[PDB]
RNA sequence: AGGGGAUCGAAGAUGAUCAGAUACCGUCGUAGUCUUAACCAUAAACUAUGCCGACUAGGGAUCGGGUGGUGUUUUUCUUAUGACCCACUCGGCACCUUACGAGAAAUCAAAGUCUUUGGGUUCUGGGGGGAGUAUGGUCGCAAGGCUGAAACUUAAAGGAAUUG
């Protein structure tokens, strides 16, 4: 059974990077989902994406750039705090200069250079770069 | 853009289906591959007409670019095409290759048939398979004059033709050899159907 | 590919228990528990004699 | 030794373990997939004449039927001049029948 | 078991090539015309060369070979190739009426051009 | 890519495939350049003057350097009608 | 004596080709020997081990030498070559010389901002060969080359100052340590980021432009 | 423990071969083979590949439905079913061709989406032997299952491929 929806969603994304295209559909669709996706649409790694409306739960279909190297998710969401971060961005990330670790916070869903601005933290959802 | 005057000619529109080259390509179909315009009764497909002049302009664009005339390669193991790539090289300056390739011929600075071309073009995918996918070794470009049966293998530029036989493998390296020279060359007007012949291109008798 | 074992956030149990059978395969760790150095090994488990 | 076939005994799949059959030469047990059946047909009088028991006959025509004999070969003993010979390493492949 | 040997062919197919002037069918004035340009120590070696050089000229009247065929053999095609026995009339135009296409053939037409010969056929 | 404030370091700033904006390597040899002449007005061609494009090797061997060709044409005004958005 | 081969032979010896950028940008090969010695003039040529190997025959034994060599300077270009010839110094002159044909550029970056000159890789790569693989992984300034003697002079002929390693496998083998790790240093030139998305104009190569003069007339 | 008991048939008799043959070959041959009530719970119980879920590549066959075709026939006249053909579609047993991926390699469209490592979850393994033995439980009328050690010995045992 799908029991994680947002996994579904970054696997399709990078099967279809891999072959080389520019397209990709997304059926279980959530909130979360587009959320995420709107932070990739900030820094460039993805373009425009549309939301079919089923009358029913949802369709998604994104529009790929050629940008893009992975995008990975980290299910079991552990609990960070704040100065713990430097842990998960050495590793899922490659270098110093730039990546992102998107997490959730009763802020919103911020990427790890957001948060730090804040002072603010919680879970984690997946990451770029 | 385009000059707004090669618009396909209606009287070489009578040379094409005469020939036969819209009226085939089999039942078989690889899957790339959207020349084609409905399936006609008992077995046979239909070719598109516009999008293959359209792609022999766009083949002749591509050659016209090169500086050094004695470059591109014309290759054909195929009996039927042995007659016309001939006939291309002694128009304009094309150094061919008719009948068996021999392996190692971009490849290998030993060899007496060394080439070192900047383009290559190829009458069948099939039977000349040792000549496109052993010019992938040092960065050449490929042209093919395929029909809907054969692979996509290091195929770039491929004019939809129909190799069943005989007449149009003549008629569209005839086509060919007149839009290279038309873009820097002879020929001062597109008018007038130049002579010269088709059917000096061909299959004879043994 | 789920990797076999529970990759879950309310495992613990399991992934603690998992390794405590699984530790017995090592001779190292079964030599120091149960102790054999003491009941066996000529010497009293020591350096000299 | 490692995997030689992907088929191995042959047709035994989607199917559990199946009926078996006794050779003719042998008289041992085997699975009727792994069998190797011949289908010999023969004339019943021997063709070395075969005039000379028509030529003495009553009747016209004369039917002069066929004997429809199906066989079965345990491998070992295939390899015994019947249909096997063994092959080349690509050459297995191969599952289309020779001649005709 | 009189198989003539690769040095022999080696010579047969380097003289023949170059110089298919000053060879013409017989043994002895062939003969001649190998130690002429060639310069070969032995006797029974130099005579071997003549042997199979005079044997080709049996078959070039007979039809060309494969890999022995140079200079006048290219030129004594060729013509017959370049100005081919073929064309009377064009040909191939609409000798035979007017174009005997199928219906879907007849169809394509409409949508590219606009008006041809058609003698539409129904398949 | 860069440094502090004076000139840009690295070579070999690479070519980028026009198709899957993927980066071309030195040794993949199997990449192509694709050189379309510039035509002029009733036949002709502009001497030195090229619409050019470049393709990986990669999606050369799957098979589609073809139709990536024709959607890069259609929109740089090469051809027409001949690839479709919708099929 | 020279006297070249093949059209980009011809180019060099002219002297059109500086060194050397247009030849690795382009994409084109370098099957002739003399070109790289012509271009770069500084180049070691470090011999790496020697193994006899030996093909079974009827009565005895085929001894045939290996020899491992590594090529570079030391700004950022590296090479690697093996062969297999029956003398055991001569095969040290064949094995240089197809080290310079497979000569490969190298990105190097930071490492925390940027103050001067660029001394490590910039991401994280790695490369597999057989079952030996290789990661790294920059440092900062001042803590030098982590990793095995064998891999610490492929990495001193590059230019890289600092950077640490995680060899995983059969690592004794070390034909397969050094190719694989061949693979993670030139898969540095690939992986996209931040600065390359700009888009730049498609150049027109040396063999367009020089024509003529290539190519025997 | 009952019934049945034709054929083949461990034990066993009994002819040859053999230096010996109580082994293969042959002639017979008890139990067993079949069933009715109980038991036993193991096999190369092998696709030597744990289940549920996505996504990635083409190609025709086939077994079951379900669609449409003035299609072909059946012919009792249109029939109307059926049975054949052409295209399409869900589910299933399988195959072919390529690897861009994976792998130590044989090979694999899953053994792919893993140093760019994280979809959910059960089970088993940690050099070779001693050993599936000792001992103690527990289960069976028995045969034996399930559970399951160490002292002590040793530098190799092994997998796939290449030459001879
Ligand atoms: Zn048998």
């Amino acid at each position: 059974t799908r029991t994680s929806v947002l996994a579904d969603a970054l696997n399709a994304i990078n099967n279809a990077e891999k072959t080389g295209k520019r397209q990709v559909l997304i059926r279980p669709s959530s909130k979360v989902i587009i959320k995420f996706l709107q932070v990739m649409q900030k820094h460039g790694y993805i373009g425009e994406f549309e939301y079919i409306d089923d009358h029913r739960s949802g369709k998604i279909v994104v529009q790929l750039n050629g940008r893009l190297n992975k995008c990975g998710v980290i299910s079991p969401r552990f609990n960070v705090k704040i100065a713990d971060v430097e842990k998960w961005t050495a590793n899922l990330l490659p270098a110093r200069q730039f990546g992102y670790v998107i997490l959730t916070t009763s802020a919103g869903i911020m990427d790890h250079e957001e948060a730090h601005r804040k002072h603010v933290s919680g879970k984690i959802l997946g990451f770029v770069y | 853009s385009l000059p707004s005057t090669f618009d396909l000619t209606s009287e070489d529109a009578q040379l094409l289906l005469a020939a036969r080259v819209h009226l085939g390509a089999k039942n078989v179909q690889v899957h790339q591959e959207p020349y084609v315009y409905k399936a006609r009764p008992d077995g046979v497909n239909v070719i598109n007409v516009g999008k293959t002049w359209e792609k022999i302009v766009l083949a002749a664009r591509i050659i016209a670019a090169i500086p050094n005339p004695e470059d591109v390669v014309a290759i054909s193991s195929r009996t039927y095409g042995q007659r016309a790539v001939l006939k291309y090289a002694a128009h304009t300056g094309a150094t061919p290759i008719a009948g068996r390739f021999t392996p190692g011929s971009f490849t290998n600075y030993i060899t007496r048939s060394f080439k070192e071309p900047r383009l290559v073009i190829v009458t069948d995918p099939r039977s000349d398979a040792q000549a496109i996918k052993e010019s992938s070794y040092v960065n050449i470009p490929v042209i093919a004059l395929t029909d809907l049966d054969s692979p996509s293998e290091y195929v770039d530029v491929a004019i939809p033709c129909n190799n069943r036989g005989k007449h149009s493998i003549g008629l569209i390296w005839y086509l060919l050899a007149r839009e290279v020279l038309r873009l820097r060359g002879a020929l001062p007007d597109r008018t007038q159907p130049w002579a010269i012949m088709p059917d000096l291109y061909f299959y004879r008798n043994p | 590919m789920g990797k076999g074992k529970p990759r879950g956030l309310n495992s613990a149990r399991k992934l603690r228990v998992h390794r405590r059978n699984n530790r017995w395969a090592e001779t190292t760790y079964k030599k120091r528990l149960l102790g054999t150095a003491f009941k066996s090994s000529p010497f009293g488990g020591s350096s000299h004699a | 030794m490692p995997k030689k076939r992907a088929s191995n005994g042959r047709n035994k799949k989607g199917r559990g373990h199946v009926k078996p059959v006794r050779c003719v030469n042998c008289s041992r047990s085997v699975p009727k997939d792994k069998a190797i059946k011949r289908m010999a047909i023969r004339n019943i009088v021997e063709a070395a004449a075969i005039r000379d028991l028509s030529e003495a006959s009553v009747y016209a025509e004369y039917a002069l039927p066929k004997t429809y004999n199906k066989l079965h070969y345990c491998i070992s003993c295939a390899i015994h001049a019947r249909i096997v010979r063994v092959r080349s390493r690509t050459d297995r492949r191969i599952r289309a029948p020779p001649q005709r | 078991g009189r198989v003539r040997t690769k040095t022999v062919k080696r010579a047969s197919k380097a003289l023949i090539e170059k110089y298919y002037p000053k060879l013409t069918m017989d043994f002895q004035t062939n003969k001649r015309l190998c130690d002429e340009i060639a310069t070969i120590q032995s006797k029974r070696l130099r005579n071997k060369i003549a042997g199979y050089t005079t044997h080709l000229m049996k078959r070039i009247q007979k039809g060309p070979v494969r890999g022995i065929s140079f200079k006048l053999q290219e030129e004594e095609r060729e013509r017959k190739d370049q100005y081919v026995p073929d064309v009377s009339a064009l040909d191939l135009s609409h000798s035979n009426d007017v174009l005997n296409v199928d219906t879907q053939t007849a169809e394509l037409v409409n949508s590219l051009g606009l008006k041809l010969p058609l003698s539409v056929s129904s398949v | 890519m860069e440094n502090d404030k004076g000139q840009l370091v690295e070579l070999y700033v690479p070519r980028k495939c026009s198709a899957t904006n993927r980066i071309i390597k030195a040794k993949d040899h199997s990449s192509v350049q694709i050189n379309i002449a510039q035509v002029d007005e009733e036949g002709r061609a502009i001497p030195g003057e090229y619409v050019t494009y470049a393709l990986s090797g990669y999606i050369r061997a799957r098979g589609e350097a073809d139709d990536s060709l024709n959607r890069l044409a259609q929109q740089d005004g090469l051809l027409k009608n001949v690839w479709s958005y919708s099929r | 004596g020279w006297v070249p081969v093949t059209k980009l032979g011809r180019l060099v010896k002219a002297g059109k080709i500086s060194s050397i950028e247009e030849i690795f940008l382009h994409s084109l090969p370098v099957k002739e020997f003399q070109i790289i010695d012509q271009l770069l003039p500084n180049l070691k040529d470090e011999v790496m081990n020697i193994k006899p190997v030996q093909k079974q025959t009827r009565a005895g034994q085929r001894t045939r030498f290996k020899a491992v060599v590594v090529v570079g300077d030391s700004n950022g270009h590296v090479g690697l070559g093996i062969k297999t010839a029956k003398e055991v110094a001569g095969a040290i002159r064949a094995g240089i010389i197809i080290a310079k044909l497979s000569v490969i550029p190298i990105r190097r970056g930071y490492w925390g901002t940027n103050l001067g000159q660029p001394h490590s890789l910039a991401t994280k790569t790695s490369g597999k060969c057989g079952s030996v693989s290789v990661r790294l992984i920059p440092a900062p300034r001042g803590s030098g080359i982590v990793a095995s003697p064998a891999v610490k002079k492929l990495m001193q002929l590059a230019g890289v100052e600092d950077v640490y390693t995680s060899s995983t496998g059969s690592t004794r083998t070390l034909e397969n340590t050094l190719k694989a790790a061949f693979v993670a240093i030139g898969n540095t030139y690939g992986f996209l980021t931040p600065n390359l998305w700009e888009v730049q104009a498609l150049t027109p190569s040396p063999m367009d432009v020089y024509a003529d003069y290539a190519t025997a007339s």
